[PDB]
RNA sequence: GAAAGGUUCCACGUCAACAGCAGUUGGACGUGGGUUAGUCGAUCCUAAGAGAUGGGGAAGCUCCGUUUCAAAGGCCUGAUUUUAUGCAGGCCACCAUCGAAAGGGAAUCCGGUUAAGAUUCCGGAACCUGGAUAUGGAUUCUUCACGGUAACGUAACUGAAUGUGGAGACGUCGGCGCGAGCCCUGGGAGGAGUUAUCUUUUCUUCUUAACAGCUUAUCACCCCGGAAUUGGUUUAUCCGGAGAUGGGGUCUUAUGGCUGGAAGAGGCCAGCACCUUUGCUGGCUCCGGUGCGCUUGUGACGGCCCGUGAAAAUCCACAGGAAGGAAUAGUUUUCAUGCCAGGUCGUACUGAUAACCGCAGCAGGUCUCCAAGGUGAACAGCCUCUAGUUGAUAGAAUAAUGUAGAUAAGGGAAGUCGGCAAAAUAGAUCCGUAACUUCGGGAUAAGGAUUGGCUCUAAGGGUCGGGUACGAUCAACUUAGAACUGGUACGGACAAGGGGAAUCUGACUGUCUAAUUAAAACAUAGCAUUGCGAUGGUCAGAAAGUGAUGUUGACGCAAUGUGA
RNA sequence: AGGAAACUCUGGUGGAGGCUCGUAGCGGUUCUGACGUGCAAAUCGAUCGUCGAAUUUGGGUAUAGGGGCGAAAGACUAAUC
């Protein structure tokens, strides 16, 4: 069933620390111990060993992402323009 | 090991020779 | 320390110019129920190892002490 | 319900002085002090554990013959035969994509 | 401690050899002023500080 | 009165950073011939995790030019970047993410990180998670590149420095919050002896300025002068300003 | 004789017991031995062919 | 056993002093004896760190710095056979040293033995390192092995420089599996105890080391094959066209089994004996079972981190192909056997209500290993076995006042600054559980009922069994219910929450005034502000070619305030 | 199981937490108990706080006097601050 209504995985922590932190927490640690499809292998094998290091179970691949997600909407920005010059650049 | 054991094997040849040479 | 399962490698082991002593050690055993036979254990002492040949056979037994070399140490026991 | 002491003079629980109860031929028990375990060699590139080959200490690796430290193989105990498998393929491929690179760079400008 | 070293065992050594009594014969000696081992050392009194 | 906390950090005894269990320093490779010429080309072999530093670190093997041997350094792993990679880093290198060309050769936009202030020094800036420079415009003639700074300072460097093209891995850190001074102590315990901090007007005269009275207050001004001496700078060193920061800085 | 009495099932009682019942016997064991049971009953019936395995299956999942 | 002590250890003699009484006794006094190592440690390695040298400071004692603004050295092959070791060469660039008796690390076990020593001595059985070396075996006229599709196998089955890789080398917690020892238990062979009565009964012995050979495994890997009707599968749900299940194999040997070691040892008994050294002679030492058991080791997993949880010595392997190599002969000593040596220091004893520190033979303090049975959730409390003590000045009486422990009719906080102290409550099962809330809690809320013994009933399992539904057998403590029974007693001793309504204050967990204040004080997460882009900020230093932050770079460092 | 869907609900499994009761341990609230020419220049007894970590602790090592160290009491720095 359904245990807890709207802690989640915070409810490790109790009544302690207070509820706007506690959803701060919620948000993140629900990123950071999720699963991620593996860009390489193509499966949702990919785990965060520590902050900054996602690895796939499966292929054994490690990526250098963000601390609590794979990849941050900066660094996908940063590679769109990055590819953007980079096709500017011949032309 | 493996370096002593090197030069004991090469000691080991060079007296075998010098013995045989008479 | 190690075990000989065939006669003659024990012959050729007795003859290695460096074995001094034997040692006949007897047991009696039981195969099955019924059946109390005497097993005897040559035991050769080699200048590193003790090796030992295990005879359930009486005439085997007294045969390979007759082919023993005479120059042997033999304890009998 | 015996009970036994360390046979050393180390009276604490650190890794070089594990213990194990054995029962000698006198009937006691006794305290027998064992070797930390040995860890398997792995793979160079893969990180896996190396089959065919003996788990030492490294020391008793000098004592053992050939035989039980490798394998037959080019890489024998020191790589995985997949990773020796795909780092022949790669070299063969790359060496023909070499070759075809060479004469395409070669004719284009030769031509031009 | 059992495993101790040389010069601390020398110096036990030294001390066992020097906790003794006088030898009776020295009192018989013409001026004789000393009657007993005025530096005597046991272990339960005093220690070595070594 | 004593030698307040701040003056006894300086002696560095119990105060030196904690530096057992660290992989070493984070350098670039060094600008020998092939960096400033051409290219050259290694190998990500490891993505790890240094201690008492949020952006995880990744070790490039290169090969030695000049001996028979690997070289093995040791890079701030950009967001992006991945085992089994080839990092190519030199003058003609491509611009990718994790390539180290240096700063002339990129164009206006370019998001770099572990950036050189001067060719050499092998990566000084923008080395913290999730931090980066931006490259706001050239200048051929008297060869610089203007960079904007995480701080949003504008610096004048010049065009033969180096940056590893990406942002710092390891972002979104700080947005989490602590929640414990179990996790701040954990944290700490890997840096440096800087943690806890007693508040200087919870001491006494003699161990801080702010020490002492009936009432917990400051007394004087809490803005000291840039011009006063050791012992003296307990609190806000040279401000401009105080308070909360209400509209724009006009940076 | 107390065991033998025990095992024959006396001195049981609410009046015997000072510990939890999870304490005298966890209900995780209890669910082990349960689920043992069933994953050993569906594999010997699948391997005597009794039922096949699209059924194993789901009695797998449902046990 | 570690630190510490140092002869306190053991024996003989002994009681003047000490053992706050005594003393024939003693850790006392006097006289002697006692500590045996190639394998246990130190020694070796490096950690935090200390610290010469080259240099640079400082009037100087000396300071900085530890790879630096240094011309910082040694390694193998040989060649020569006036010959010594130069010259022939070739390689190499770390760059002192010290720093762990708990980190890393070459190798030893059993039995016996002394008044006092033993993993050290004796006997037996092994192993490692270093060095010499000969024989056998292996290999070669296709010179430097063959077999297997493969994972890989073997008794061996060249391999320099150089390079690469691995081991050494690693957190913590949870549950699960397996192993060892212990616990429990059946049969049998012995001995002992109880026996008015009962008890095929109670207790005890039945053991097998290091090392060696064969075999033995989760995980992992290989071959065939090609999977949706999706399958396999863990306690815990992950895996599969990047090839599952399935069939067949390969491997690591932790670990376990058999054999050797090794029954000759040790143990338990019986009989014969004799001033006696005292033995001598016989037997038996076997076969099992169980488990959410305790302790411990390990494996495969899973959880946690803005924490991802040492280094070096050391050893091995691989890539490479230098050089040397056979046919009347060799080449090999990572295969077997065989020979020699393994130094120096420690080793006794206590490790604490008497061997250490506290002025002492002080109720204080002082690190750690082993841990039986019953009750019971439980290394709780209580009782017992093995082992160890029976030590602390005693005797006689039983006044007051004390200290410690208790009990009290009726009332029930009227006592007192104040319910201080004490009492009451208490375990487990079932029922029931409010305001408020940050929705997680509050909560064991509050508040009730039951609990013994005996005789039964029910449910909950394993392993074997089927041409090409069931039966047999074995073994668990878990829960529920029902009679009956008793001076209504039953968590019967032990053990074990008092609760509620509010206010002030601090968010919480945490910390401090050792020896009068534990708190509302400090800290904290969170919040906010300030400085700084390295020729820099903050700080140190007498100076320095000096340092800390900094193995750092604004999601950072430094300085403050406030305190979810 | 419900629902048109969004998704909701029930029963299990699992075993998180600077959670909690409570040992060893660490500490030292109250009796303002005992003692107070003590066993003791800080102890004893009961009652207590906490007990998986911001834990406890050995050894090694660093910081030395107008200095050190200090989750800050002017606390500690060999019964000395
Ligand atoms: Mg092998
Ligand atoms: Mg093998
Ligand atoms: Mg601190
Ligand atoms: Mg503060
Ligand atoms: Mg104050
Ligand atoms: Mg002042
Ligand atoms: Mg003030
Ligand atoms: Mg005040
Ligand atoms: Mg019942
Ligand atoms: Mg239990
Ligand atoms: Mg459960
Ligand atoms: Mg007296
Ligand atoms: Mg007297
Ligand atoms: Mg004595
Ligand atoms: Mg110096
Ligand atoms: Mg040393
Ligand atoms: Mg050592
Ligand atoms: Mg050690
Ligand atoms: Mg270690
Ligand atoms: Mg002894
Ligand atoms: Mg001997
Ligand atoms: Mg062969
Ligand atoms: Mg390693
Ligand atoms: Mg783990
Ligand atoms: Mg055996
Ligand atoms: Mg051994
Ligand atoms: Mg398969
Ligand atoms: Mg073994
Ligand atoms: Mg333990
Ligand atoms: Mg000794
Ligand atoms: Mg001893
Ligand atoms: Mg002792
Ligand atoms: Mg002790
Ligand atoms: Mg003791
Ligand atoms: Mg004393
Ligand atoms: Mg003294
Ligand atoms: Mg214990
Ligand atoms: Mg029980
Ligand atoms: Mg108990
Ligand atoms: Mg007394
Ligand atoms: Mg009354
Ligand atoms: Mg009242
Ligand atoms: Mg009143
Ligand atoms: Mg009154
Ligand atoms: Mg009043
Ligand atoms: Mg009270
Ligand atoms: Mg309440
Ligand atoms: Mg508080
Ligand atoms: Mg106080
Ligand atoms: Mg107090
Ligand atoms: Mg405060
Ligand atoms: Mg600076
Ligand atoms: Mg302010
Ligand atoms: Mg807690
Ligand atoms: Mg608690
Ligand atoms: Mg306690
Ligand atoms: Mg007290
Ligand atoms: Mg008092
Ligand atoms: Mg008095
Ligand atoms: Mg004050
Ligand atoms: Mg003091
Ligand atoms: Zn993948
Ligand atoms: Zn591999």
């Amino acid at each position: 069933a359904k245990r807890t209504k709207k802690v989640g995985i915070t409810g490790k922590y109790g009544v302690r620390y207070g509820s706007s932190l506690r959803r701060q927490v919620k948000k993140l640690e629900i990123q950071q111990h999720a699963r991620y499809d593996c860009s390489f292998c193509g499966k949702k094998t990919v785990k965060r060993g520590a902050a900054g290091i996602w690895t796939c179970s499966c292929c054994k691949k490690t990526v250098a992402g963000g601390a609590y997600t794979v990849s941050t909407a900066a660094a996908a920005t940063v590679r769109s323009t990055i590819r953007r010059l980079r096709e500017m650049v011949e032309a | 090991m493996r370096a002593k054991w090197r030069k004991k094997r090469t000691r080991r040849l060079k007296r075998k020779r010098r013995k045989v040479r008479a | 320390a190690r075990e000989i399962t065939d006669i003659k490698q024990f012959l050729e082991l007795t003859r290695r110019a460096d074995v001094k002593t034997a040692t006949v050690k007897i047991n009696k055993k039981l195969n099955k129920a019924g059946k109390p036979f005497r097993q005897t254990k040559f035991k050769v002492r080699g200048s590193s190892s003790l090796y030992t040949l295990v005879i359930n056979d009486a005439g085997k037994a007294k045969k390979l002490i007759q082919s023993l070399p005479p120059t042997l140490k033999v304890n009998r026991l | 319900a015996q009970r036994v002491t360390f046979r050393r003079r180390n009276p604490y629980n650190t890794r070089s002085n594990k213990i194990k109860v054995v029962k000698t031929p006198g009937g006691i028990l006794r305290a027998q002090h064992v070797k930390k375990l040995a860890t398997r060699p792995k793979c160079g590139d893969c990180g896996s554990a190396l089959q065919g080959i003996s788990t030492l200490r490294p020391r008793q690796y000098a004592t053992v013959s050939k035989t039980h430290k490798t394998v037959s193989r080019a890489y024998g105990g020191s790589r995985c035969a997949n990773c020796v498998k795909e780092r022949i393929i790669r070299a063969f491929l790359i060496e023909e994509q070499k070759i075809v690179k060479k004469v395409v760079k070669e004719q284009t400008e030769a031509a031009k | 401690a059992a495993q101790k070293s040389f010069r601390i065992k020398q110096k036990m050594a030294k001390a066992k050899k020097q906790n003794r009594p006088l030898p009776q014969w020295i009192r018989l000696r013409t001026n004789n002023t000393i009657r007993y081992n005025a530096k005597r050392r046991n272990w339960r009194r005093t220690k070595m500080n070594i | 009165g004593r030698v307040i906390r701040n003056q006894r950090k300086g002696a560095g005894s119990i105060f030196t950073s904690h530096t057992r269990l660290r992989q070493g320093a984070a350098k670039l490779r060094t600008l020998d011939y092939a960096e400033r010429h051409g290219y050259i080309r290694g190998i990500v072999k490891q993505i790890v995790h240094d201690s008492g530093r949020g952006a995880p670190l990744a070790k490039v093997v290169f090969r030695d030019p000049y001996k028979y041997r690997l070289r093995e350094e040791i890079f701030i792993a950009n967001e992006g970047v991945h085992t089994g990679q080839f990092i190519y880093a030199g003058k003609k290198a491509s611009l990718n993410v994790g390539n180290v060309l240096p700063l002339g050769s990129v164009p206006e936009g370019t998001i770099v990180s572990n950036v050189e202030e001067k060719p050499g020094d092998r990566g000084a800036l923008a080395r913290a998670s999730g931090n980066y420079v931006i490259i706001i415009g050239h200048n051929p003639d008297e060869n610089k590149t203007r960079v904007r700074l995480p701080s949003g300072a504008k610096k004048v460097i010049s065009s033969d420095a180096r940056g590893v093209i990406g942002v710092i891995a390891g972002g979104g850190r700080v947005d989490k919050p602590l929640l414990k001074a179990g996790r701040a102590f954990h944290k700490y315990r890997l840096k440096r002896n800087s943690w806890p901090k007693t508040r200087g007007v919870a001491m006494n005269p003699v161990d801080h300025p702010h020490g002492g009275g009936n009432h917990q207050h400051i007394g004087k001004a809490s803005t000291i002068s840039r011009g006063a001496v050791s012992g003296q700078k307990a609190g806000l060193i040279a401000a401009r300003r105080t308070g909360l920061l209400r509209g724009s800085q006009k940076t | 004789a107390h065991a033998q009495s025990k095992r024959e099932g006396r001195h049981s009682g609410y009046g015997k017991r000072k510990g939890t019942r999870e304490a005298r016997l966890p209900s995780q064991v209890v669910w082990i031995r349960r689920l043992r049971v069933l994953r050993r009953l569906l594999a010997k019936y699948r391997d005597a062919g009794k039922i096949d395995k699209h059924l194993y299956h789901v009695l797998y999942k449902e046990s």
